[PDB]
Parts: C-alpha cells; sequence; structure tokens
C-alpha cells in the first residue's frame, strides 16, 4: 500500500429526461336551416345547407 | 315500408345505415417509478503518540 499502489478514486453519472405531448381542440356555435335533399331506405333524411352573409368588405 | 318498429322499445340501431350517438369520454393515466441506493463508508486508525522502551522495537 506503499507510495499509494491503491489509492483510487473514481466518479460517473448519467442522465436522461424526455417528455412530449399533444392536445387539440374545436368549438362551434350557431343556427343554420337547412334542406333536404334526400329520403333514405330506411327513413333518414340528408340535409344540405349554405348561409351567405355580406358585411362590409367581405 | 321501413318494416316493423317496436312501440314502447327505446330507439336502438337495428340494421345497416342506422345513427347511434359516441359520447367520447376517455381518461386514462399510468405512471411507475422506482430507485435504489446503496452506501458504504469505513474510516480506520491507530497511532502510537508516545512508545515506552520495552515497545519500542514493536
Amino acid at each position: 500500500f506503499g507510495n499509494s499502489r491503491a489509492d483510487m478514486e473514481a466518479s460517473g453519472g448519467n442522465s436522461f429526461n424526455g417528455k412530449g405531448g399533444a392536445n387539440a381542440s374545436n368549438t362551434f356555435s350557431g343556427t343554420l336551416t337547412v334542406t333536404v335533399d334526400q329520403v333514405l331506405a330506411n327513413g333518414n333524411l340528408h340535409v344540405v345547407g349554405e348561409k351567405q352573409i355580406a358585411i362590409n368588405q367581405g | 315500408n321501413y318494416g316493423y318498429q317496436p312501440l314502447f322499445e327505446d330507439r336502438r340501431p337495428r340494421n345497416i345505415g342506422d345513427t347511434l350517438t359516441i359520447v367520447l369520454q376517455e381518461n386514462v393515466s399510468a405512471s411507475k417509478s422506482s430507485s435504489a441506493n446503496a452506501s458504504r463508508d469505513g474510516k480506520t486508525s491507530f497511532g502510537f503518540d508516545t512508545v515506552p522502551r520495552y515497545l519500542q522495537g514493536l
């Protein structure tokens, strides 16, 4: 053990941090009058409708 | 003719083309964590500050 033959010192480190995420949203509010353009075999009604508003510059 | 229709039974989809309302309500959350540690400390000493004569050679 003389002459620092067995003296030793070591250190080590390892680090990892990952993360992730996502999100989506949508809202819609209004009222629209549509018209029936087809009646299906079970009585369900296909409906289509369009509202066009022009206010000033569009 | 749309066939036989029950009077008091709740309106359910029964055939191809029938509609059904799905209320999407999903809430999933999982987590895990762990750790481990180990430690060891050792100190040792011996000193002869004053050595009597009969012990000198040792």
